[PDB]
């Protein structure tokens, strides 16, 4: 048991998750039409974990398919694998957010919603046991970030103790693919940490970098920047789904991820993905990927670590690998990046082993890591934001819809607080001499 | 009939317990089916293994042993596994969600649940079991499951059984390799119930066993797989007086007597000395002389605690084979006589000797070359302490800053719980110097 | 035995009936021309329930065909399995009801149904031991509410301990395809809450939101709405008709489903309804089934259950399902629904097993829900009925027929009533 | 010589019947045609059968049993059945209309009808018994049939029979699990009748049993058929006594001597003890002092009622198979030293052991293993108050409001008949007390 349900809610979202249920249909060996063609029996043990088995032997994503925009079920029909999802499960408005937080929240997104619940509480009661959620959506637009946020924060007053767990992709100042992205995000942040257990923070900016730099892509589309996104996305919950040496989940990631409640943001990487150019070259060793896994490069986030200090990483180690040489790595990591690592909670760096690799591969990893560098890029959002908020410009959209001034103002105070909190965590390791402080 | 009761708890536990069942099975000659084949056309090995199976009497042969997991996933490994058909499907107890490294969870929320059929489990088992010796247990320290479940039962069965010892094999967190990073917080929370509970606790930390495999074994990457099996090697050498003839026989009631001198200092360590690898027997003489000196090098202890630091306050030499109690006898008498070794004053005659005619047993595909000699060395050192400060320095950097603690307490455990442990361990580590003084 | 009348009375019940009659045939295995086709034997075992085997191997619908208007008659041949129909229990009249209630009760009605009566007692002496009646009629038209009132009060008077079941439709504020609806409606409830043992109150409304939501149909016709209507009809009365591993009768539900004589109207839902593309997604099990059975959308009432608080329930499951998974459902439904259940009498909700399935399925359930929500439907028609009574509008059409004013201020002052039970029913609390 | 009739009202009754009437012809070897093959050369298992079934003299024998019900449904499955040619067209009594959950149909309307018809029918069985032991009945208390005919049939046979015992088995609703609305009513009206007209009174309750499934059988979903062939296993191991050959015999005379201590207090429980699935009866010894512990287990008990709240005033152990009266002795003599099970001060001895040497019958399609040796304890404890103060308040809710009154005043009975039933009842409730208070 121990069930996930997924939302993938507004276009990003849905995108997201498109390419995320063809990633889990190839491990589990499901066939677009549902029907299962795998050839090992270790690939349907656990399958229940993401597929509600339907009449007739066909596999049904537990994905619950949420948008304000009806041409966004043409585009998942459209996919491979797009037979898979549940008529049903598709619930989608007619006008759409207009990429207005408000539109998405409180009018147009606040009368949708209650259908959603429906669907949501209705899947999650067909669970024996639910683990928790996995939303899919991004900050940065309206539906995404409006829905996404007020469903968010429905389910936890329904499901308190169930894991709320979120692949949200943050607006990056490179790419501004929307103009009012500053005020959607600042937004949804306020709703984000005071409703989800663990966010996972993805961002385009660095998603390209790693198409351009770690792998050598001539063009890069968004599919192939989700293609990364659900790779990591199918690490953080595997141990669910297979076998291993040492057994993990979402609620265990969380306990040791998440010191302190509001300190919950994520920068999620993939470590075997190589250049296919540079693939004869590297070797496919545990030192190597531990390498990539802790390179910056890797990280699925615009903030690179070295300007912060990871109050804490997790490992997921996928294929047959000695334990000993993992715990090796981790443990050489750790003496390698003195500063990197947070003086207080030692052996800050926890590992899991998977016995069942992906697919086409021998060994891979995926990492979530807390740092205090996950700061940096909401620091841009928040000047982008205060540049926007000092003149009240765009603003008559969202006051349009009623929401109200003092909402914008509360948003930002507790961005700036989690802004603060991160920092702080800074100046715990600035306890060093105990007679007097270092800056004199 | 020399009955002795195995609970298994946690991860941990389980793989360790496999690799145990695994050896007892091929000891005693029980098949995977669970039936002996008849041969040798006399019960020449009838009623070894009243030690750790009962006869169901139509031939099939059950282990003794309750395996207990919160998580689903270890105990499923075992129902689909080769030994599937020779545990009793009610003594493989799951549940449904794991304690996730959460003392608290194991200890309130979810345990209190699963205890209750547990014990149920070991009522039936005790109810069989004529004139039982004692319970064996396997938990790691490290983990959730192991650390709450493992010490709710623990306290339980101190009520219910009384008398009946609890010898524990508990896989206390190595300070330089650390897999979770919330460990020291449980440990200490499981070593307080621990301490009054359990009668002689065997502590073994992965990472010391991990360098023995690359020492003695010469792999460069051991696996947990490889370490489960020298730890089953040191338990069937413990228990192996019962199942086997001897000419000094020892009990698991007699550790109890003459390795814990006053009640809280019952934690231990132990080292199986002819750990070698058929390519380096060759060379080797592995006279009982070596074997005793290659057990009390410090590096061969399988918990990484340095016994020079340290006074043995009481040893128990369990050798097994081709042994003579004249080569014993010089053997011990060379060690009393050895600087480095260092015994405290108020024991004048620290060691019991257990010899064993029943040579220890070659897993095929084990990593052991087969040997004609023996011995396990349960150790009462005041070395001891040096893992216990590690484990609350490691703790009062934590709890300064109250880190992890918000997790805790939502589930049960208040604050002040916390408090008082650490408080009860610095009392610990105040007694075991205390012992170690000189007599006055 | 245990045999059941059917009268369909009204245009709107000639049109269910028809349907009724088709959809029962399938299960019994009945051909068109009354010919048993059937495979399997415990199709004909109970056959005579609804049927009267007639000379030759045919067998007749025990249906009573009543309307004041000779057009319908054309209609219920034309059908399909329009042939199965006993020309002597067709009783038509010529004139027509007008979409008024005294038209059919007080004076054309009033002609008729001395005949109709001969018919009734006469299909009613056929069988051994009669279970009772089933009469589907429209509260909201003139014929099926004036003859099929007047008709209930007749066959109640000679026939007491015999139970009354009545599949109405009650006039819906969205449709509204007539405009002295309200009237006709206001008049009906009075007559069968006096005389109904058990009504199972339907709406077009809620007929065709389980159309366009439940199921995905591009044009749901009256054919359709008929179909979903007929569906529970079966579901309601099969333990009578196929063996169960825990049986049921009408007399059983109405036992367990009637608290207080007079709160005897309830909401039917038939559960395995699925859109023809989401077919393939949806698992067929006890669970899901009892899911959409208690979802408000699923019941063909326009009242939501939300809003009341059911007094009690019963469920008919069907196929070949464990009674311990069923009663695990029924059981987890309580808890859940901890407000929705009435705080006296508990263990509310009844369960009756039938091991046949209905055709071209694997299981099945049709839901009866005696609800203090109902109340909600009623007052529709009262805030309705009122604002015309305010004015005397359309008024003079009934008192022109020979009703007279205090008639209209009884049936009122009744329904007044019935709705100021239920509400106490569901404020109260022991 | 040993004759039972078995009188099976309501469709409970007949369901219940139909599984007892399988278990029996199997047992004795008697053919669905009614006709034993004559082999082993000698009348071997001759005059077994006479208990259950009489010969006809044609080499024909006919189950002495009277199934009644008002409704044709249930027993035109028997007539349309495999055994239709085993059963007496006139003993398989039918009515035209059932009562409908409605006891006052069942006791005056159209009950009266009908039980005259089943009186001569039980007088010719009568007839051909030459000392008859007691009349078995078979009636669902929660249905009208059972509760309402089936107390008629008890009140008149009283009168006609006078000495000869009446052992009911009965189908109390079970308090969580209700199957209609209008139980409670039915239940209050049955048990105040049975309270005076039965001898011994078997409380069973579905959920209970159900459980027992989901537990011991680990059946995820099972039906009433699972549950009959359960309640069947009960009745046989009860009666075999007389059927078949053993050391310590009993008779359905005796319990009604060593079980009820005062007239009133005959309500009693059911407890089969080596209830197992073939798939764990690999694994399980199965010995006499286990399957006698598992009887006493608070869950294996047929009724739900915890007997841990009561004391057990008697108890009555009926023993099947490889059982040695030494082995029975010190199981029960370790079971009265026990402490969670308590017996009250005026019974000293309470325990009557029954050992017979015929082990009991796998049926084929039958969730059960076949076992070597068995269990049926009938136990009269003072918990069984529990299940009346549960009815008592799930009825006094009721008649508060006079909520389903109208029905049953009706059809015959007066108001204060009610009234009357739950006072005999409130005396009950108020006796089983005083009982369970210590000696003065
Ligand atoms: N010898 C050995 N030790 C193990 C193994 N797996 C885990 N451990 C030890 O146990 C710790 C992790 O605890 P787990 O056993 O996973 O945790 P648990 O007690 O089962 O509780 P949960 O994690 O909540 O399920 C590690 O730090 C190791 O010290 C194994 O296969 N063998
Ligand atoms: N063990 C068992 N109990 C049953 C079965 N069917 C019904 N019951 C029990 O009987 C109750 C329902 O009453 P029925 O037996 O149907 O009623 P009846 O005595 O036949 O009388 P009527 O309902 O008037 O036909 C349930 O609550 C159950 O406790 C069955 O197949 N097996
Ligand atoms: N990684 C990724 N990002 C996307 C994709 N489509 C849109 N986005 C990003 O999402 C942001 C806007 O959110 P979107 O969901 O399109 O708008 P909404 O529908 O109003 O929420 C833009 O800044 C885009 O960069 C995609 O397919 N993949
Ligand atoms: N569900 C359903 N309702 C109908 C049908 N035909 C008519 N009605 C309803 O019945 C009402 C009028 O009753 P009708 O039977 O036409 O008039 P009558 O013949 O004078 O009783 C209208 O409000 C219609 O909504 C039908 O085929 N199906
Ligand atoms: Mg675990
Ligand atoms: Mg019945």
């Amino acid at each position: 048991m121990r069930e996930i349900v997924h939302i993938q809610g507004g276009q990003c979202g849905n995108q997201i998750g498109a390419k995320f249920w063809e990633v889990i249909s190839d491990e589990h060996g499901i066939d677009p039409t549902g029907t299962y063609h795998g050839d090992s029996d270790l690939q349907l043990e656990r399958i229940n974990v993401y597929y509600n088995e339907a009449t007739g032997g066909r596999y049904v994503p537990r994905a619950i398919l949420m948008d304000l925009e009806p041409g966004t079920m043409d585009s998942v029909r459209a996919g491979p694998f797009g037979q898979l999802f549940r008529p049903d499960n598709f619930v989608f408005g007619q006008t759409g957010a207009g990429n207005n937080w408000a539109k998405g929240h409180y009018t147009e997104g606040a009368e949708l919603i209650d259908s959603v619940l429906d669907v949501v509480r209705k899947e999650a009661e067909g669970c024996d046991c639910l683990q928790g959620f996995q939303i899919t959506h991004s900050l940065g637009g309206g539906t995404g970030s409006g829905m996404g946020t007020l469903l968010i924060s429905k389910v936890r007053e329904e499901y308190p103790d169930r894991i709320m767990e979120t692949f949200s992709v943050v607006p990056s100042p490179k790419v501004s693919d929307t103009v009012v992205e500053p005020y959607n995000a600042t937004l949804s942040v306020h709703q984000l940490v005071e409703n989800a257990d663990e966010c996972m923070v993805i961002d385009n900016e660095a998603l390209y970098d790693i198409c351009f730099r770690t792998l050598k892509l001539t063009t890069p589309t968004y599919g192939d920047l989700n293609h990364l996104v659900s790779a990591a996305m199918s690490g953080v919950t595997c141990c669910l789904r297979f076998p291993g040496q040492l057994n993990s989940d979402l609620r265990k990631l969380a306990v040791n991820l998440i010191p302190f409640p509001r300190l919950h943001f994520f920068m999620i990487g993939f470590a075997p993905l190589t250049s296919r150019g540079s693939q004869q070259y590297r070797a496919l060793t545990v030192p190597e990927l531990t390498q990539q896994m802790f390179d910056a490069k890797n990280m699925m986030c615009a903030a690179d670590p070295r300007h912060g200090r990871y109050l804490t990483a997790s490992a997921l180690f996928r294929g047959r690998m000695s334990t000993k040489e993992v715990d090796e790595q981790m443990l050489n990591v750790q003496n390698k990046n003195s500063s990197y690592f947070v003086e207080w909670i030692p052996n800050n760096i926890k590992s899991s082993i998977c016995d069942i690799p992906p697919k086409g591969l021998k060994m891979a990893v995926t990492f979530v890591g807390n740092s205090t560098a996950i700061q940096e890029m909401f620091k841009r959002v928040a000047e982008q934001f205060t540049a926007m908020f000092r003149r009240k410009a765009f603003l008559h959209w969202y006051t349009g819809e009623g929401m109200d001034e003092m909402e914008f103002t509360e948003a930002e105070s507790n961005m700036n607080d989690l802004v603060s909190e991160y920092q702080q965590y800074q100046d715990a390791t600035a306890e060093e001499e105990g007679e007097f402080e270092e800056e004199e | 009939m020399r009955e002795v009761i195995s609970i298994h708890v946690g991860q941990g536990g389980i793989q360790v317990g496999n690799a145990c069942w695994e050896l007892f099975c091929l000891e005693h000659g029980i098949q995977p089916d669970g039936q002996m084949p008849s041969d040798k056309t006399i019960g020449g090995g009838d009623d070894a293994f009243n030690t750790f199976f009962s006869e169901t009497g139509a031939g099939k042969h059950v282990p003794r042993a309750v395996f207990l997991d919160l998580e689903p996933t270890v105990i499923d490994e075992v129902r689909t596994g080769t030994y599937r058909q020779l545990f009793h499907p009610e003594q493989l107890i799951s549940g449904k969600e794991d304690a996730a490294n959460n003392f608290a969870r194991g200890h309130y929320t979810i345990g209190k649940e699963i205890v209750d059929l547990c014990l149920d489990r070991i009522r039936k088992l005790a109810d069989n079991c004529t004139g039982l010796q004692g319970f064996l247990v396997f938990n790691s320290v490290g983990g959730g499951t192991g650390s709450g479940l493992g010490s709710l039962l623990l306290e339980r069965l101190s009520v219910d059984y009384g008398k009946k010892s609890k010898l524990g094999f508990t896989i206390y967190p190595s300070p330089q390799v650390s897999t979770a990073v919330v460990e020291p917080y449980n440990s200490i929370l499981s070593t307080h119930s621990l301490l009054e509970h359990t009668d002689v606790a065997v502590m073994l930390d992965n990472e010391a066993i991990y360098d023995i495999c690359r020492r003695n074994l010469d792999i460069e990457r051991p696996t947990y797989t490889n370490l489960n099996r020298l730890i089953a090697q040191v338990i069937s050498s413990l228990t192996a007086s019962l199942r086997f003839d001897g000419a000094l026989n020892v009990d698991i009631t007699e550790f109890q007597t003459n390795l814990v001198p006053y009640p809280r200092i019952h934690f231990m360590l132990s080292s199986y000395a002819p750990i070698i690898s058929a390519e380096k027997a060759y060379h080797e003489q592995l006279s009982v002389a070596e074997i005793t000196n290659s057990a009390f090098e410090p590096a061969n202890m399988m918990a990484k605690c340095d016994p020079r630091h340290g006074k043995y306050m009481a040893c128990s030499m369990m050798y097994r084979g081709d042994v003579v109690p004249k080569d014993v006898n010089a053997s011990i008498a060379t060690i009393k006589t050895k600087r480095t070794i260092q015994f405290v004053d108020w024991c004048p005659t620290g060691f019991k000797v257990g010899i064993n005619y029943q040579p220890p047993t070659v897993v095929p595909g084990g990593d052991l070359a087969k040997v004609m000699r023996a011995v396990c060395m349960i150790s009462n050192s005041t070395a001891i302490a040096e893992v216990f400060s590690r484990l609350d320095h490691k703790f009062d950097l934590m709890y300064a800053k109250r880190a992890f603690v918000h997790w805790y307490v939502g589930e049960g455990m208040e604050e002040g719980e916390f408090s008082e442990a650490r408080e009860d361990l610095a009392a610990l580590e105040k007694d075991y110097e205390e012992v170690g003084i000189e007599t006055a």
